[PDB]
């Protein structure tokens, strides 16, 4: 459906997180227990969800789910 | 989607199971065991176009020493200097051997002559020997029958006190090699199945799934062996113990690999939550073509051996190809069918959890930073070439059979009392329209003998003018018997019996063949006998030719198998660079298998590789490594569309454990042939096992995924992918 729904889908699938568990306010590393390679894989997966490549330094802005949503709602362009 | 053949197998599952079982029983009953056919339809060891074969045939026909390539040495040994009782026993034995005209075509009886007796008696005087010429070429059923008859005659004759008799020679050694290879077949299969059962029980952790997988493998194995036995019994193919053993082990390993792929994909589909019918259909859609590609690759690789020159390679083409085209159809039909039938009763659901976190993490570590990983593994793959400068091949079949073998036991009777070259004589024959009886041509013969006596590594020249081989007459009574055995009845040709210091068969000895030929030419040059034809025969010349031909046949078989595998993968995937990678990442990795096998046998175990090992192992290595790579790349093909790089990670997550299990099962099956009495089969199996361990642990795990992540969409050229 909308962008947010399917980025939510990929985050859930990547982290094994349940649909009702993931939320915007949560952080990948602390609340969801995501690994660093988990973040790298997640960003790489979004790079093909939308044809937009994320530099390694740009990956510093992907700390929490809400950050991902609000970053990629604008960078989808 | 529900593909057609999947629907048909799904509907007719029980009929298919019972049909394949009925075919199995029908074949096992209506044709004999495959090993029994092998000993009924065996091939001759020597190739027909070898100069070392034409020379032996020509010598035999001109000197009336039979018409066969085969020769066998009878050894007499005693605990004391051989008295006249030994001579009487030897006379009785030679008379009996002459009486058996069906097998013994001639008997070069020298010890019965007091003059030439010194030329075969041991320097200690406790042993003696005589050369027999047996019907049928080396290794053929006629030669097998002849050696068995001679052995029975020798061991049935009443030996005097303190005397023993043995039979030896290339023919007896080949017959005993065949019998020992077929004697260990039951043990090879028993240990293979036991090891696989002990292993698979730790992978699935429920005995029922393992037992059904092994029953499928057994049906495949028996169908393949039965069809090959049918073809052999019909006379459409030759066979060798190598062909039978490699067919058995390859059928077992490949059938277990197909069954593991089937069950792995079905269990993954079930874990994903799909029901039985949809799970089976996903299994077929994701593994049907992988198994077919895997079957055709191995069949067309082992079939490429049919282009080899040596019979020990040329006869592995058809039997192995037929066995693999049978074991695959049985796999592709009984596998899905037995899967579905068992799925009715819920046997094949996963008992453990199909955890994939580790392989997905490795996939994201390899897709990210691809080129460093590719370099890091190419360093490992290519450092296996460091064993190439020190690689030394051994042609001595005598060493690679158990010491209890009667042929090998007889050889021991020679080592205890003879120089190790006496039982490996090399013969030089010169032929011309002149009559050699004239004294001038006798001086020419003496010049030839002196010249070849100067050759490095040559110790004795037993000839017409050298009755005892050492340095020293045509009318004397005793010298007449020398005419009877060292000149052609017409006097047009003369033969020289040649003996080496050290093993003539070793890579050092064989090179002397060119030296012998050159020295003979210099002796004959500038002399009336310069026009005389020259031929070389014996173990030295034979295995000089084998050394010449093995390089070319290995090279041609490897190149043809590589091209054929590439064609099959291109057909399966339809992507040029993809198919190129699937086989190139294995070809580069042959260095690691070669290095590991040499480092284990030659350097650590102090056992040189037999010249058969590399040719028989590279063909299987290419095919099986390309098969695992094909599975991985077909899973890429499936999962792509969710991202070119993300599909790679998901595909590793899915197929990581499946390929590890299949690879370990295959490698341990091949590595289980070391139990075979033929240490050559052990070397072949261990080389393939080490190689496939390397592939399954490094090549498909890091090389192919890294290259796929590096090449982006170019990996699938010309396929258009967003
Ligand atoms: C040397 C051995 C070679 C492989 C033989 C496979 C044996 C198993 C028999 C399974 C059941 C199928 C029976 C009929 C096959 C005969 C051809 C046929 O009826 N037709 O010609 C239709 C064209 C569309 C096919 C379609 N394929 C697609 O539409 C495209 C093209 O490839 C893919 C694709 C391939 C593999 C995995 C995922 C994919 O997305 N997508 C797809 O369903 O597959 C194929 C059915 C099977 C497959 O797997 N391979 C195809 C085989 C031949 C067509 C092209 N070709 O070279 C392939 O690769």
């Amino acid at each position: 459906s909308t962008i947010e729904e399917r980025v939510k889908k990929i985050i859930g699938e990547q982290l094994g997180v349940k649909q009702e568990e993931v939320t915007n306010n949560a952080s990948f590393v602390e609340d969801l227990g995501a690994d660093s390679l988990d973040t790298v894989e997640l960003v790489m997966a979004l790079e093909e969800e939308f044809d937009t490549e994320i530099p390694d330094e740009e990956a510093e802005k992907i700390t929490t789910v809400q950050a991902a949503i609000d970053y990629i709602n604008g960078h989808q362009a | 989607e529900k593909p057609f053949i999947a629907r048909m197998i799904h509907a007719f599952a029980v009929p298919i199971i019972l049909g394949w079982l009925a075919v199995c029983v029908v074949v096992t009953v209506f044709v004999p065991s495959l090993e029994a056919v092998g000993q009924e339809r065996s091939v001759s060891l020597s190739p027909k176009d070898a100069p070392s074969f034409e020379a032996m045939g020509r010598i035999g026909m001109v000197f009336k020493e039979g018409d066969s390539d085969s020769f066998a040495m009878v050894i007499i040994e005693g605990n004391q200097p051989l008295g006249d009782a030994a001579h009487k026993y030897y006379d009785g034995l030679v008379a009996q051997l002459r009486a058996d005209k069906k097998h013994v075509q001639s008997v070069q009886d020298l010890w019965g002559d007091p003059l030439t007796a010194a030329g075969v008696q041991s320097n200690d005087g406790k042993a003696a020997y005589v050369q027999l010429s047996l019907a049928g070429n080396q290794g053929t059923p006629l030669a097998n029958e002849s050696v068995e008859a001679v052995r029975s005659i020798v061991e049935s004759t009443p030996a005097p006190p303190g005397i023993k008799a043995y039979v030896t020679g290339p023919s007896a050694l080949a017959a005993d090699m065949h019998h020992s290879g077929d004697r260990s077949m039951a043990r090879i299969t028993m240990v293979t199945v036991a090891v696989i059962f002990i292993m698979l029980l730790l992978v699935y952790r429920s005995i029922i799934t393992v037992v059904l997988l092994l029953i499928t493998v057994g049906v495949e194995l028996t169908a393949a062996r039965g069809v090959v036995a049918v073809l052999g019994h019909s006379g459409a193919i030759g066979l060798t113990t190598f062909a039978v053993s490699l067919l058995t082990s390859l059928a077992i390993a490949a059938g277990t690999d197909y069954g593991i792929f089937i069950i792995g994909r079905y269990q993954e589909a079930r874990q994903a939550g799909e029901d039985k019918e949809a799970a089976y259909y996903t299994m077929y859609r994701g593994t049907a073509h992988v198994i077919l590609g895997s079957g055709l690759t191995i069949a067309g690789a082992t079939f490429c051996l049919s282009f080899a020159r040596m019979p020990y390679f040329q006869t592995l083409g058809i039997p192995c190809a037929v066995g693999m085209l049978v074991a695959v159809a049985v796999a592709l039909t009984l596998g899905p069918a037995v899967l579905h039938v068992g799925s009715r009763f819920g046997l094949f659901d996963p008992k453990r959890l199909l955890k994939v976190r580790g392989w997905r993490r490795v996939g994201t570590v390899v897709v990210r930073w691809p080129l460093p990983v590719l370099v890091a593994t190419c360093a490992i793959a290519l450092v296996g070439l460091l064993a190439l400068p020190g690689y030394k091949t051994s042609y001595n079949d005598r060493d690679y059979l158990p010491d209890f073998i009667p042929a090998n036991q007889g050889y021991a009777a020679a080592d205890r009392h003879f120089s190790q070259a006496r039982m490996k004589p090399e013969i030089l024959m010169i032929e011309s329209d002149h009559d050699m009886r004239n004294p001038a041509d006798f001086l020419v013969l003496d010049k030839l003998a002196k010249g070849i006596f100067r050759v490095p590594g040559i110790s004795r020249v037993q000839a017409i003018t050298r009755p005892e081989g050492t340095t020293m007459v045509f009318k004397n009574k005793d010298f007449q018997r020398a005419m009877k055995s060292f000149l052609s009845s017409d006097g047009h040709a003369a033969r020289f019996i040649i003996l080496h210091r050290g093993d003539p068969q070793s890579p050092e000895g064989i090179k002397s063949i060119d030296a012998i030929r050159t020295a003979a030419e210099e002796s004959l040059k500038g002399t009336p006998l310069e026009d005389a034809k020259i031929y070389l025969a014996g173990t030295a010349a034979v295995f000089h030719d084998i050394s010449e031909g093995a390089q070319w046949d290995l090279l041609i078989a490897a190149i043809s198998s590589l091209c054929l595998i590439f064609i099959i993968m291109l057909i399966i995937t339809r992507a040029f660079i993809a198919a190129a990678v699937i086989v190139g990442t294995v070809a580069l990795s042959l260095g690691a298998s070669f290095g590991l096998s040499v480092l284990l046998w030659q350097h650590i175990l102090a056992i040189h590789l037999h010249w058969l090992v590399l040719a028989m192992s590279v063909i299987v290595l290419l095919a099986v490594g390309s098969d695992y790579n094909l599975l991985l790349v077909s899973r890429f093909k499936q999962e792509i569309g969710a991202g070119l790089k993300t599909g790679i990670i998901r595909s590793m997550g899915g197929t990581g454990k499946v390929v590890t299990n299949a690879g370990l099962v295959f490698a341990v099956t091949m590595a289980s042939m070391a139990v075979s009495d033929l240490r050559v089969i052990g070397q072949v199996g261990t080389t393939i096992g080490l190689g496939l361990l390397f592939d399954t642990l490094i090549v498909r795990s890091f090389m192919t995924p890294s290259i796929a992540a590096l090449l982006g969409r170019w990996f699938w050229w010309p396929l258009r992918v967003r």
